[PDB]
């Protein structure tokens, strides 16, 4: 019975909703940036790509750990599950703290929110992605305190999926915003 | 009776008692505010209050020293008090600033 | 100067003439005549962001050094109290704070803190319009205010508080707020109602959860 | 050591007794301990004042500051406030235990009322215990008036304020002896030289005793005749269901007692009260938006607020509004301990009862509870218009308006919808009585029709439905996994697995174990 799961397609409409939302984001930031000519990032202002690139391998690293955590999911081992799942839990807490980092780093040297417009809006799209993410750090929380407190069930493993691959749209959003940032310029 | 009585006459005070002189005799805390003249033709000046320990805690007011939406406090000065130099006229000084009824707005 | 005031206030008819009418004769209709106020009242006015509205503070909407030709303009067409400036062609911004704070204290207590409040934040009126809180206040702006007798704030002369009393006014103002609060998170600086309520939301919460984990349900 | 134990026991030859109490059973149930971390409260409180006497000074001769506060230099001021100022800031971590005070006196209160709360919900005040009801009474008005005399020891401008607008206003404002009892107070005008001394004396002395010696009579009252119990499986009219003393109960007192402490030091050391350094010394002439005392008396607050501006004049007398106010509180004061005796002389009811009611059994008791919470409510949230009109640009003329027409029209429709809400439980309870509990499960039926597969919760007739139980008061599950259906998980930790017999061997001796409880219950 039940051959399709409707958590599945739930879980997809909702990222197509937050994809659009993504899509809103991207709208506010490019327009106004051809309004400036030359040099259109302000002087008080210079991104470190020293920093930038190791977030986001911790990030693909922590995808990769995810879709092996599914891969012992399907089958039935809840232990490796759990291993999975902590150690993508722990590299996503670095990636914060990481962005954390970066945020205090960039404010302590001119650009501010109210400064100027790039800043305003490398800032918002920044803050709705790092929001997203701590979100899905709870989503972990919350379905690994629920393996444990009951038997296991083909739900537990649906709802890990549909988690999985929302983490895995995560990345790939956060990889594309990198690439229109650090490197397009 | 008379252990309860004896007891509780310790605390007991009529509010109606003459204590207070005045210019019409002596009347009771309760009816006076300070403001009432006591030997009838006292010239009191609205001093306002300064808020300086060197400087005179109230000094007189002159008309013109106002605005057209001015809200300031004052105070009764009755100039025999006199300056905060000695003690009894500091203490004096304190006793006017420490009165209830006492403040009044002029607007 | 005079002829770029004029650009700047009649000329830019975006803000003068739309409200008190080109010679600053005032329409009785929607504001009022604007004939014996000083320049210190337009740049408070507009430094602060109170700019014309359809009033809580805004972004000013003039800011490069044209409140200067502002105030020259209104001040040419009629005297009143003028800003304060350094003797360097600038604003003075530190030689205005003064030294004395327990007279700048009592007098805060005796005609500052009835409206703002105690420790210098919002304040409750009747009817619609409130106290501002002053942490967003710059003391420039705070001594100018003072002076010029906005809506519902009474009017200070300069001649019923001295010099000195504004400068022990405005240093206190700056300690009380800016200070660090040597007792913790800060609570709003109300009584003790938000005091009560954190009480209900945090310490009944949290002790009715110990109570539960320890005890068990039958 | 049994050389001790012989020796105590050679000399003051206690067993009897003391095997007599040792063996008590207690009640266990979580609304069971809402009384515990009220004395607990106290016990912090009494601490905590023992402490503070040692650096304090209550007096009203005016001095000089030129202590440390740069920003208070030079300022006439009264001694009291000085020697708080000196235990705030002078001391090595004087304002903590000060601060840790204020808030356990504000956790006393709360405790208190959620405490006569519950009572009041679960129906305990009957004939057995209504002597217990009077003296709890008792004892939340005389807190209550000990915690209003104790802000206002140092006297700031919001304490003096408050003080002065109560006292001076509603002693003043008695009809026919009025100014004798201020006189007699204050010892002439309102500002007097003996004032605080006199307040002082009464928080440490008169007050704390008397209080203690009251919750140690109502301790030992709820000591002797013995706790209620809810309604259950093995629970009769005749006996009560527990734990034992010594393995248990002391020891869950005493980690209840760390708790609360330390939810106490946490919760002062984070969140500043009352700093009376931002304020100033008290002066007749300065005023502001400072007002809303306490939060456990503002209800006098907001109803002196509320009251509409009637007075009477007739041959050269006045009697103003507040006089109102007294006679409200007055008449608040008077219903509290004389409910019981409404109650039993309306209801016509005359029985010993051992055992609890649930709070939807009851309707009109409920009603009349939630009846007093929302007026006690909408009064305290009115005294608070000030704040309210600040944060939420709401006009205080509307807001003032709108608490006093709540005050009459919302009472009524609250009180009708928890009746109804009552009613509408006991339906739900006689519903989940008379079908299977539901399990969320439908099944297809090849037919054609759906249905909702309900798990009967005992004997079932011969179609398969079962037949209907009888309610006892107790309550029951509402969910499929509150009952045992599927849980208790792998042996591992957190990461790794264990054996799998000792996880089969924990399962089945777990079941066992509870099987074997359940089964001993029921039986007996
Ligand atoms: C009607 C829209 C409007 C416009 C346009 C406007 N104001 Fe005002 N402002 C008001 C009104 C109405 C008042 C009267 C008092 C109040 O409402 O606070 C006022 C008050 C003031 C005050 C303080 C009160 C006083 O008596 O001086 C100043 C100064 C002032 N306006 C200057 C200006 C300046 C300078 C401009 C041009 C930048 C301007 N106004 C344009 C709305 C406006
Ligand atoms: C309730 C009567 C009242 C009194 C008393 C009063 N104020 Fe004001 N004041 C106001 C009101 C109302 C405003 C804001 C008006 C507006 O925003 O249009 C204001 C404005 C201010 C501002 C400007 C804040 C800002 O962000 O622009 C400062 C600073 C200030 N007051 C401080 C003071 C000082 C200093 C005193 C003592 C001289 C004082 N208040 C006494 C009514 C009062
Ligand atoms: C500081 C004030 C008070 C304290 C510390 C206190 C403490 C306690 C404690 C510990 C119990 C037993 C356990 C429990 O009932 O949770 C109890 C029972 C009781 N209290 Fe209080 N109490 C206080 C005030 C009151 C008030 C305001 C009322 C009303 C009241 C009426 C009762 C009654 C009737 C019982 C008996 C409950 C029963 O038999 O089931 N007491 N109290
Ligand atoms: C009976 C319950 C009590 C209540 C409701 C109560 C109420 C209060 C309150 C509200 C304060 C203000 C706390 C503060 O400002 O930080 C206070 C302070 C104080 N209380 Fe109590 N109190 C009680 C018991 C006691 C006891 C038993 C003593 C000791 C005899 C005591 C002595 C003091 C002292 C010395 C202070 C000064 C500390 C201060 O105000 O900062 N109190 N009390």
């Amino acid at each position: 019975l039940n051959r399709p799961n409707m958590v599945s397609v739930g879980t997809i409409v909702w990222l197509s909703s937050e994809l659009m939302f993504f899509a809103g984001l991207f709208a506010f930031y490019f327009s106004a940036r051809a309004q400036a000519g030359g040099n259109w990032p302000p002087p008080p202002t210079e991104l470190n790509l020293y920093q930038a690139v190791p977030v986001t391998l911790v990030l693909i690293a922590s995808s990769f750990t995810c879709q092996m955590g599914v891969f012992a999911a399907e089958r039935g081992d809840i232990f490796g599950l759990r291993r999975w799942y902590v150690i993508t839990f722990l590299m996503g807490l670095f990636f914060v703290l990481g962005q954390a980092y970066e945020y205090r780093n960039l404010m302590s040297h001119g650009t501010s929110i109210p400064s100027s417009a790039y800043g305003s809006v490398f800032y918002l799209a920044t803050g709705f992605h790092g929001l997203h993410v701590t979100g899905g750090l709870i989503a972990f929380i919350f379905l690994l305190v629920r393996t444990g407190m009951s038997k296991f069930t083909p739900a537990q493993a649906t709802a890990s999926i549909v988690v999985s691959y929302y983490w895995h749209f995560v990345d790939i959003v956060w990889i594309a915003l990198f690439t229109v940032i650090y490197f397009i310029r | 009776l008379g252990t309860l009585v004896a007891f509780a006459g310790g605390l007991i005070k009529n509010p109606w008692k003459p204590v207070v002189p005045t210019a019409e005799g002596k009347k009771a805390v309760l009816w006076t505010s300070g403001w009432t003249p006591r030997y009838q033709g006292e010239t009191i000046y609205l001093a306002r209050a300064t808020g300086t320990e060197d400087g005179p805690p109230f000094i007189k007011m002159r008309p013109e020293d106002m605005d057209a939406g001015g809200m300031e406090t004052v105070f009764p000065w009755r100039e025999s008090d006199g300056d905060g130099t000695t003690v009894e006229s500091h203490h004096k000084l304190q006793e006017i600033a420490m009165g209830i009824r006492n403040p009044v707005m002029l607007i | 100067s005079s002829a770029l005031l004029r650009t700047g206030k009649q000329l830019f008819d975006t803000s003068c003439v739309s409200c008190h009418g080109a010679n600053l004769q005032g329409v009785p209709d929607h504001g009022p005549s604007l004939i014996g106020v000083g320049e210190a009242a337009v740049y408070f006015q507009v430094s602060t962001g109170r700019m014309p509205a359809m009033a809580p503070r805004k972004d000013p909407i003039f800011d490069e050094a044209q409140i200067d030709a502002i105030g020259a303009y209104v001040q040419a067409n009629g005297g009143g109290p003028t800003v304060v400036r350094n003797p360097d062609g600038s604003i003075a911004t530190q030689s205005l704070r003064g030294n004395d704070l327990g007279r700048g204290g009592d007098l805060f207590r005796l005609n500052c803190a009835s409206c703002h409040n105690f420790t210098g934040k919002g304040g409750a009126l009747s009817s619609g319009k409130y106290a501002p809180d002053l942490a967003p206040a710059n003391e420039q702006q705070i001594l100018t205010a003072m002076l010029t007798g906005p809506q519902n704030m009474p009017k200070f002369s300069n001649r019923q508080l001295s010099f000195e009393a504004k400068k022990d006014i405005i240093a206190y103002v700056k300690v009380a707020t800016e200070a660090r609060q040597p007792g913790g998170y800060l609570l709003g600086g109300f009584g003790p109602a938000p005091e009560g309520m954190a009480m209900w939301i945090i310490g009944m919460v949290a002790a009715i959860g110990l109570a539960l984990w320890i005890g068990a349900r039958s | 050591l049994a050389r001790q134990a012989e020796d105590i026991d050679t000399r003051y030859h206690p067993s009897a007794a003391l095997r007599r109490q040792l063996n008590k059973v207690f009640p266990t149930h979580w609304s069971f301990l809402l009384g515990e971390i009220a004395l607990y409260s106290f016990v912090v409180l009494l601490i905590t004042g023992v402490y503070l006497t040692l650096f304090f000074d209550p007096s009203m001769v005016d001095v000089t500051y030129n202590g440390v506060y740069q920003p208070l230099r030079g300022v006439e001021m009264s001694r009291a406030y000085q020697s708080a100022l000196d235990i705030s800031f002078e001391v090595r971590g004087g304002l903590f235990v000060r601060q840790i005070h204020h808030w356990a006196a504000l956790m006393f209160a709360a405790a208190i009322m959620v405490h006569l709360a519950r009572i009041f919900f679960t129906g305990a005040f009957r004939r057995p215990r209504e002597t217990n009801w009077v003296i709890g009474s008792l004892l939340l008005i005389l807190a209550m008036f000990e915690g209003y005399f104790g802000y206002s020891l140092p006297d700031d401008l919001l304490s003096g304020l408050g003080l002065r607008a109560a006292l001076s206003s509603i002693t003043l404002g008695m009809p026919v002896i009025g100014t004798w009892l201020h006189w007699a107070l204050f010892g002439g005008d309102f500002p007097g030289t003996i004032l605080i001394p006199r307040l002082y004396a009464l928080h440490i002395l008169l007050l704390p005793g008397i209080i203690l010696a009251l919750i140690g009579l109502h301790l030992a009252l709820v000591w002797f005749q013995k706790h209620t119990q809810f309604p259950g499986p093995g629970r009769t009219e005749h006996n009560v269901v527990g734990v034992r003393v010594m393995p248990v109960f002391a020891f869950k007192s005493g980690a209840f007692f760390a708790a609360i402490v330390g939810v106490l030091g946490l919760m002062g050391g984070l969140l500043q009260i009352n700093p009376i350094w931002n304020l100033g010394p008290y002066k007749p002439s300065q005023v502001s938006a400072g007002s809303q005392p306490d939060f456990y008396m503002m209800w006098t607050e907001g109803l002196a607020r509320i009251w509409p501006p009637w007075e009477f004049y007739f041959w050269h007398h006045t009697i103003p509004a507040p006089v109102w106010v007294a006679v409200i509180m007055g008449l608040v004061f008077v219903l509290l301990p004389a409910y019981p005796f409404l109650e039993k002389r309306f209801t016509g009811d005359y029985a010993h009862h051992n055992l609890l009611q649930r709070p939807r059994d009851v309707p009109v008791r409920t009603a009349i509870g939630a009846m007093a919470i929302a007026f006690y409510m909408v009064l305290t949230l009115a005294a608070m218009n000030d704040i309210i009109a600040l944060k939420f640009h709401i006009s205080l003329n509307a807001t003032t308006w709108i608490g006093r027409i709540g005050m009459v029209i919302l009472p009524p429709f609250v009180y009708f919808i928890t009746y109804r809400w009552c009613i509408g439980l006991q339906r739900s309870d006689r519903s989940v009585l008379e079908h299977g509990v539901e399990t969320g499960i439908i099944k297809r039926l090849p037919h054609g029709a759906y249905i909702e597969l309900h798990q009967p919760l005992g004997p079932v007739d011969e179609h398969g439905h079962p037949i209907p139980l009888q309610y006892q008061g107790a309550p029951l599950p509402k969910r499929m996994n509150k009952l045992g259906s599927a849980g208790s998980p792998g042996s591992g930790s957190f990461l790794f697995a264990d054996s799998a017999a000792e996880d089969a061997a924990l399962r089945e001796a777990g079941h066992a174990a509870e099987q074997r409880a359940l089964a001993a219950l029921r039986e007996h």
